[PDB]
């Protein structure tokens, strides 16, 4: 508590001198660079293109995307679901430890898969959907982590 | 104040639900009351769900499973619009549908059946007096709007499950007896908040700008600023005594001791919901 | 009509920091840069209206209502007077900013808040903090704010419910252009015109104990309370 007391101070001795208004509002050179902060081209990256550009026209990489969605998201509804349900069982050991190799083989059949498509042009995001394989892959290790601190 | 709710809407499909009295379809005006009333039970109720059942045929279909999505069932009414609606309606299979997955609710919320019901025969099956002894069972409260007449099947169903039972005058009553149903009778859930847009918090799947629970996890997601709309009745503000210059618009609290004026009396208390002397 | 109020962060312990930091970039070159919005404002048309508030610690003191020659003398000799709990209280400012708004809309009207915000943001004024943002929004009055250093996460939730702007200056010293640029025209003019997007919202709650930013908690089903990772019982009731 030795800084509040002081730049409390510091700042009743500034009240004191006060109000210039003409020149000491804004420079000429800074004012002028502002503009290009809010030009078009300035830090509106968003505004110079509105639509992704998906590697290709999106008609055939959107199809493959499509099937992107439903190779992860119908295989991680088991996982979370199991996972959900801690259960401490045999049971619900077991099938964790069978959905674990299927995840592991979910990264391999979806890494090559966006080491086929994106290899053309590697233009499009692809990592987005890593994420929630790499949100599948964290949550085995924690919980490893917390099955060791239980037992 | 109220309490969860999983309010099924029943709607029904039969023959007589092209006649008139109504706007010129009468499953039409039946639909269009009710796509308003999806969007003012959502708003003063945060975290409940909606389902909606229809009856054709001596068989009931499960259009839309229960979901607390404010969205997903607007454009579903919007798609049957131009249903064909055959047959006689069924109200055994109905209440069997929207009993095989109410049973499953935690006991702690308010489950309910509102069955909008425009025929006057339910052929059905079974026997209806042993869903009300299992409805009865189940604490499920089942209430009728019904149209045209007074079935007396729908009596003992509304006042033995616990619901209510009244029947049309015309639309403009039709509309003032839905919003009679979108205010709640007098458990920790686990949702996950939505920051970053509108993402989720568990698994990172991202959809779009939905308080709908996630499809892949199973998590509720909520925007936490709907909630707080809900408060300042839990811990609420008291009212002032009175007997020039003001604290609120600068131009009496007894608990800081702020003097207050005449227009800041009435804005507090209604609108502000909070004392502004009080924050400091 | 257009009437403007600027809420200024003018908070004694963060200003003395940054007047000892050597950053260029004091209290008196910024709430000047206030003075020329607000002179400025009062040239667009001939009936607008001004209010400057300031959100000191434990208190909130009017600056303006107490031709520019007499509404420029009044706010550089209140802060004069004010600047001569180590956190800094918004909710109360903007409390009695709703309650100006108010008084002058019962003697006549499309108003607006501007919100100069400077320190970091307190999660102990939350609960009110959100109730006067439900108030405003009621009443179509568009919180607009502007920050200087870090995202204030209950900042951004009071621009997207009222539909009002938010936006991070990265330069001190080039305060002014950022002001007269997407704050100084009004609602009507604001959809003639290209201004920066919202990039982000802080979308989280509090515990009813602990007041912690949370992202995954546990809510009641009555009562509504948002609580941490214990879920016992209801504690309200
Ligand atoms: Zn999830
Ligand atoms: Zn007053
Ligand atoms: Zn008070
Ligand atoms: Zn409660
Ligand atoms: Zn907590």
């Amino acid at each position: 508590s030795q800084d509040i007391i002081n730049s409390f101070q510091s700042i009743r001795q500034e009240m004191e001198a006060y109000t210039p208004k003409l020149t000491q509002v804004l420079s000429s050179s800074a004012a002028s660079s502002t503009i290009t902060a809010l030009s078009p081209g300035g830090a509106l990256m968003q505004g110079g293109t509105q639509q992704a550009i998906n590697q290709m026209v999106p008609n055939d990489i959107q199809s493959e995307l499509k099937h992107l969605y439903v190779a992860v998201g119908e295989l991680l509804r088991h996982f979370w679901s199991c996972f959900p349900v801690n259960t401490p069982f045999l049971e619900e050991k077991v099938v964790k430890m069978k959905s674990n190799l299927e995840r592991f083989q979910v990264t391999k059949l979806c890494p090559f898969q966006e080491k086929i498509r994106r290899q053309y042009l590697s233009t499009n995001l692809v990592s987005h959907i890593e994420e929630m394989l790499q949100t599948a892959y964290n949550k085995l290790h924690t919980w490893q982590s917390r099955r060791l601190m239980k037992k | 104040l109220g309490m969860m709710r999983h309010l099924y809407v029943v709607v029904d499909g039969s023959r007589t639900m092209e006649d008139q009295d109504l706007k010129p379809n009468r499953l039409t005006c039946t639909l269009k009351l009710l796509e308003y009333f999806v969007e003012e039970y959502f708003d003063q109720n945060p975290i409940s769900q909606i389902g909606i059942i229809v009856t054709k045929s001596k068989r009931a279909e499960k259009l839309t499973e229960l979901s607390g999505n404010p969205r997903k069932h607007i454009t579903s009414l919007k798609k049957a619009v131009d249903m064909t609606c055959h047959g006689e309606p069924s109200l055994y299979n109905s209440l069997s549908i929207a009993m095989q997955t109410l049973k499953h609710m935690p006991g702690h919320t308010s489950r309910e059946v509102l069955i909008i019901f425009s025929s006057l025969t339910t052929c059905d099956p079974s026997n209806i007096y042993d869903l009300i002894k299992t409805l009865k069972a189940a604490k499920i409260r089942v209430s009728v709007i019904g149209l045209s007449a007074e079935v007396r099947v729908c009596t003992v169903l509304a006042r033995e499950t616990g619901g209510t039972y009244h029947v049309i005058l015309d639309e403009s009553h039709y509309k003032e007896l839905l919003t009679h149903h979108v205010s709640p009778p007098p458990g920790n859930t686990e949702p996950g908040l939505t920051l970053g847009g509108y993402f989720c918090p568990q698994c990172r799947a991202k959809y779009c700008e939905l308080p709908v629970e996630c499809k892949i996890c199973g998590l509720t997601l909520v925007s936490a600023p709907h909630l707080a709309r809900s408060y300042h009745h839990l811990f609420p503000l008291d009212a002032f005594q009175e007997i020039r210059f003001c604290y609120g618009c600068q131009g009496v609290c007894a608990v800081c001791q702020n003097v207050f004026c005449v227009d800041c009396d009435v804005f507090v208390h209604d609108s502000l919901h909070c004392c502004p002397g009080c924050i400091h | 009509l257009n009437l403007l109020v600027i809420v200024v962060d003018a908070n004694p312990i963060w200003w003395g920091k940054q007047a000892l930091k050597e950053s260029q970039f004091t209290l008196s070159k910024c709430i000047d840069a206030v003075m020329v919005l607000g002179n400025s404002h009062l040239f667009m048309n001939r009936s607008n209206k001004l209010a400057v508030i300031a959100s000191h610690i434990q208190e909130s003191r009017f600056l303006y209502p107490g031709l520019l020659t007499s509404a420029n003398e009044v706010i550089v000799e209140e802060i004069k007077d004010l600047m001569t709990h180590t956190e800094t209280l918004l909710a109360g400012s903007l409390a009695k900013a709703l309650c100006y708004i108010h008084r002058m809309n019962k003697e006549v009207m499309k108003s607006r808040i501007l919100v100069i915000k400077a320190a970091e943001d307190s999660a102990l004024q939350y609960m009110n903090f959100m109730n006067v943002i439900f108030a405003a929004q009621k009443q179509n009055i568009l919180i607009d704010a502007c920050v200087l250093d870090s995202d204030s996460g209950l900042l951004q939730q009071a621009c997207d419910i009222t539909g009002g702007l938010y936006l991070k200056v990265p330069q001190m010293p080039s305060l002014l252009q950022y002001l007269l640029w997407v704050f100084l025209p009004d609602q009507d003019q604001r959809s003639q015109l290209i201004l920066p997007p919202p990039v982000h919202v802080d979308y989280r709650a509090a515990c009813f104990c602990h007041r912690n930013l949370i992202e995954i908690g546990y809510v009641c089903s009555v009562c509504l309370s948002i609580f941490c990772n214990f879920s016992p019982i209801c504690t309200t009731c």
